């Protein structure tokens, strides 16, 4: 009686379960995996923390309202104060990793609301301000808080129209990345297996996020009558085959 | 000395021409390939990969509203929606399939349509998408729609409907270019029974539409899109 | 190849045109899975949509100026364009950009073909055979000041002479730094609160310099420079969104504010046919 | 024949004729068969 | 290979030449069956009228004009000509029209030459090196509004440059929608009461836009494109009857009201030699 | 390089020559052939149709 | 030899060398043989 | 062609870092000599720094 | 005549291409390689000799 | 193919492909292993 709903995912002292998932989605349908020698240039013997770092870590949580625009994280950044995955980001020249995003949200039978759960692969986002104006380093790395897409635009920081998926480019076809959809009326999670992406072997993971996540209302919240018309969305992310070298005295990083 | 005589065509530069030229930077050493996933070879791999249509264009601007198809309760016979299916204009020109079939002057195939439901799970409803191939008219009531090729779709458990637009035409090409002698037809859905809503439930569901190239798909003639232009050139 | 198979009538237990799209998959659903299809060929491979071939057409991408003219008493020759540069680029003309920025990781080899035209916007007696000289100047190379320094020596630095009116043309090996070129970046230089974002800091490919090597004429000429460039030996990853609102700099995914709306609005209703 | 001693002087590299759509339309780590409930 | 076999006298039954052309029927009557006649072979292969041959040489389908001039202040380049564009068809010169016109379907690979010739009417201190840059523009594309459009970039069209006085060549697959390309059309788009007749709606190929690529000089240049098809790998269906009448229009069979007599009078009678 | 020598007749358009060319629409896959009835190879084969001879042209 | 990868490029086909007039001349059902009377 | 074998910890009485430049000689001191390694290769011929080429255009 | 049709980049000069020329001196006979010590085939090869770095700039 | 006569016309030689830094990096007379005392 196995069912595509009913899931656990095991990583280090952190376990998850689910039991209205919708399957999960594996990115280009590629497991993650630790560099191999023929791909490697950096001569120095890496560091695998496994266990430690390849773990669950909860984010905060967010309130989804009847108007709410949607977030945005980033990667490795939202994980950047987590445990000791997060100090070795910080203590080393380079590092690599893959993921497991895990979105919850659920609701009732009478509930509805489709959020969009999807990772893309160097999100570079737009300044709102157009011309050639820059978005300041804080600005793209918000930490856990993440990026409301909802807040008002603040000098230095991105563009924010959800429907422009802060980049130029149209909501709609958000789809060719790997995506997954949280349908309250079928789910109540959304689960994204991430695979290091990027056209180096290893690489800084202060100064370049790899990926954003975003989850994003589709078909707004909708709460039967009397009820409060809020939900939480908690996003949960586990680090996998995660590597890091060239360690040295840890970055002062801006602000 | 090789005697030789030049053809018309001499000197000219055809932006189309595939030949061997000298390398500026003899013996450079490119950087090692290393495997990136994701690779793509053929657009015609990712135009099946479906994105959502924003079937609801009537709004003012560009919002997320114009990709929610409304569905009212306690409604009989009555339509939930309509389109032509001039895939490289209206509500299909900003899609990913729109969008690439926009560099190529012909398409045929099949094309598959989508809709998922998300209203409340405790909520029922059916449904009726139709296909009419071209010859008459978009259809004005269930009776003329139902007609045609179309599909009778339950709403529940499994939340998506697929229904394919079987490639139905005489000639085996059409213009991407919106021609009425190459018109593929109209796109309609109607209310099956109705929507119900359960108790303590009010207002508005709504129905996500998405569009993809069945394995079926063919594109050629590549050519410049109506999608992107610039009137002075960028700067830093 | 077929396109369908014969398939006729259907009642069975098994739906294949019911899914479920919240699992992020596009189930490979067929027409003969819905109606009754007789077998068809494809009489197609779609060579043409081949990423060789998508991006294997030679497009403008750079236009820039340079004159002939008496340079005595000029004090800035860049400036009096007596020898002009261009920051090598992929993304000052919108056209190859959007093809480009449909993948995020790119990697090629490039054709290039320089096509050069001569103008004489007053009086002259006879349009001069000038040539022209394009000097590849890699980030590190010392940049021309003068249309005649001892920089267009070029004695390292690659560079092509050729006749106005005529046509240069080379082809260029992958030469970025990574294992594929970049048409995103989310990061910066380095971790530096001021710091410019984006493949701005990627893409730092130095520049070509253009002059022209005659000395001077009565009249003035004004040549016109037109690069174009041509992808071979493709290699694309990672296929995103269509770019939808227009581009307002070179390298930033920026766009333009009180922007229309891309996506037409409908002469009526959602019924509307 | 090549004219060049590069290999980046060469012409066009002809169809990859590989074409797998399925990294892309069907990334789900649970196989999904075409006529089976997609959520069981 | 016979032409003729050797044949004597007859006195027979049967009838070589008498028929009844009222069956549709051509019988191969020869002239062995009605006279006495030697032997002689034919020494012929019938190259020369093969539908490959027939169709398979140059002949010009196009001519029309662009100008190199100042184009400030020039509200419509279009009407100035500061560049132009072809609605490609063939049937605009009648002599290729009417060998093509001697099938109803017509399939094959087609050949371009494209010759541009300058022109200076009036005082010029020299003749100019332009560049013609010939853009093939494909329905749904976005056709050039300037002579320097964000369209000339051609990322996606092909194009070709080339000099004034010189000439360009490039060859075009069968590109028909259909099997073979109609020259004859006897319907309409839908059915509509005041819709176009005829290959009028079939033939839609868009166009292709011509330019000069130079800047202008002090004076104006008159350059006349002439642009030459060649059909190459050809199969042609259904003969029809030759055209008659001189034509009125691109596309229609039509022909000019009081009209003169195509057949020739007898200046005598019908006994007349 | 190879040495060559260009003959008379260079750059000439002969619109009757036979030569191969680029094409412009390279890796365009036309359309497939469907049996037409009426294919013409010849000239020679039509001629031997008769036709009606306007002999009486006294009008 | 051919110097471009299409076939839209080569030259000129040569003689089909088929030539059969009868489906114009003769496309009548039942086959008459000169000589033999046109209408038995 | 490997450009660095894979070198793990080290305690020896063999001192590769520790030379005497006085000889006139530069010794082919590598990565692995003082520092754990990891296996790479080289991808790389050199084939643009050689004199042929060097002084080639 | 070979048929022939010249490409764009014709007449150009490249000063990184590497084709074969006339030679202005035929059956000329160079002066014969004597050994001589020191021989360099590639500047990986010398950059591996370590030389003094003025690290004390100060001055 | 060479269309010349002489050697001297024809193209670049084609990579050594000897490198030995050697000659440059070690010319001592007595040999001196890595990791053994250079002065014993
Ligand atoms: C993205 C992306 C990819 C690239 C490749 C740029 C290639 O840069 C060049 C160019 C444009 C020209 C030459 C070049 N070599 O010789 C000449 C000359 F003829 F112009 F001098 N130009 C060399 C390089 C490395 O740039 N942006
Ligand atoms: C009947 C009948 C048959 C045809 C074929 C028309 C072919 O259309 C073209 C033309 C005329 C030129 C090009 C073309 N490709 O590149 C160029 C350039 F060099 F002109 F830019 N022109 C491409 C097509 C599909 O048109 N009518």
């Amino acid at each position: 009686g196995y069912s595509d709903r009913v899931q656990q995912i095991t990583l280090g002292n952190s376990t998850i379960t689910t039991q209205e998932a919708a399957n999960a989605v594996v990115c280009y349908a590629e497991w993650p995996e630790y560099l191999p020698d023929v791909d490697a240039s950096d001569v120095n013997k890496t560091s695998k923390p496994d266990t430690s770092v390849c773990r669950f870590y909860t984010l905060d949580s967010k309130t989804w309202t009847t108007g709410s625009k949607g977030w945005c994280w980033k990667l490795p950044d939202a994980l950047k104060d987590m445990g000791v995955f997060g100090q070795n980001m910080f203590f080393h020249s380079l590092g690599r990793s893959g993921y497991t995003v895990h979105v919850q949200c659920n609701a009732t039978k009478f509930h509805s609301g489709c959020l969009l759960v999807v990772v893309i692969p160097e999100h570079q986002l737009a300044s709102h301000e157009g011309g050639n104006v820059s978005v300041k380093y804080t600005f793209t790395h918000p930490g856990e808080r993440g990026i409301d897409l909802s807040s008002a635009n603040e000098v230095g920081g991105p563009v924010k129209d959800v429907l422009y998926n802060m980049n130029g480019t149209l909501l709609g076809n958000l789809l060719i990345f790997p995506h997954q959809f949280i349908n309250l009326r079928t789910n109540n999670t959304a689960t994204i297996v991430i695979p290091y992406i990027n056209s180096v072997p290893i690489d800084s993971m202060t100064r370049h996020n790899n990926v954003s996540l975003m989850v994003i209302p589709i078909a707004p919240l909708t709460v039967p009558t009397g009820a409060t018309p809020s939900l939480p969305i908690t996003v949960t992310i586990a680090p996998m085959c995660t590597e890091f070298s060239g360690i040295r005295s840890k970055s002062i990083v801006p602000q | 000395g090789l005697p030789t005589t030049t053809l018309p065509g001499s000197g000219q530069f055809l932006t189309t021409d595939d030949r061997q030229s000298p390398s500026a930077l003899p013996n450079y050493e490119p950087t090692p390939r290393i495997h990136i996933p994701g690779k793509v070879h053929n657009l015609l791999e990712i135009i099946q990969v479906d994105t959502l249509i924003p079937m609801n264009n009537t709004h003012t601007k560009d919002e997320v509203n114009s990709y929610l198809i409304p569905l009212n309760a306690n409604r009989q016979n009555e339509q939930v929606f309509g389109t032509n299916l001039f895939i490289g204009d209206g509500v299909f020109k900003t899609t990913l399939l729109g969008e690439i079939v926009q560099y190529y002057t012909h398409w045929s195939g099949s094309l598959r349509f989508s809709l998922m439901y998300t209203g409340p799970a405790l909520s029922s409803a059916k449904l009726i998408l139709a296909y009419t191939p071209p010859g008459a008219r978009g259809p004005q009531d269930r009776r003329e729609a139902m007609l045609g090729t179309h599909v009778v779709w339950d709403i529940g458990l499994q939340s998506t409907i697929v229904m394919t637009i079987p490639w139905t035409s005489g000639v085996q090409f059409r213009y991407t270019d919106p021609d009425t002698y190459t018109s593929a037809g109209f796109l309609s859905c109607w209310y099956q029974t109705s929507l119900i809503l359960p108790p303590e439930t009010t207002g508005q569901v709504y129905l996500l539409s998405f569009i993809s190239a069945c394995p079926d798909f063919k594109l050629r003639l590549m050519k410049d899109t109506q999608t992107i232009s610039q009137t002075v050139a960028l700067t830093e | 190849t077929v396109a369908s198979i014969s398939s006729g009538p259907k009642h069975t237990q098994k739906v294949p045109i019911l899914t479920a799209n919240e699992t992020g998959a596009t189930m490979p659903v067929l027409p003969s899975d819905s109606i009754e299809t007789r077998t068809t060929y494809m009489h197609f491979n779609g060579s043409e949509t081949d990423v060789e071939c998508f991006l294997g057409r030679a497009a403008c991408v750079h236009v820039t100026e340079i004159q002939n003219k008496d340079a005595t008493g000029i004090d800035n020759h860049r400036e009096a364009k007596l020898f002009n540069d261009w920051k090598i680029n992929l993304s000052s003309l919108v056209q190859l950009r959007k093809k480009l920025e449909l993948f995020t990781y790119v990697r090629f080899d490039s054709e290039y073909t320089i096509l050069a035209t001569a103008s004489q916007p007053d009086s002259a007696n006879y349009s001069s055979n000038l040539v022209v000289q394009a000097m590849y100047v890699p980030p590190g190379a010392p940049n021309p000041k003068e249309w005649d320094d001892y920089t267009w020596q070029s004695a390292s630095n690659p560079s092509v002479f050729f006749k106005v009116g005529d046509t240069s043309r080379f082809s260029v090996p992958y030469v970025g730094l990574a294992s594929a070129y970049n048409c995103f970046y989310d990061g910066y230089s380095h971790d530096d609160a001021e710091t410019q974002y984006g493949i701005t800091v990627l893409n730092h490919m130095g520049s070509m310099a253009f002059r022209i090597v005659n000395e001077h004429d009565e009249h003035k000429t004004l040549v016109k420079i037109r690069v174009y460039h041509r992808a071979k030996h493709v290699e694309a990853w990672i296929p995103r969104a269509p770019r939808a609102l227009p581009y307002t700099s070179i390298g930033r995914t920026n766009y333009p504010k009180n922007t229309e709306p891309v996506i037409k609005k409908r002469k009526g209703d959602i019924k509307s046919y | 024949i090549n004219y060049y001693k590069d290999a980046a002087s060469t012409s066009s590299a002809g169809q990859s004729l590989s074409m797998d759509p399925s990294k892309f339309t069907e990334p789900v780590k649970d196989l999904m068969l075409k006529g089976a409930p997609a959520l069981n």
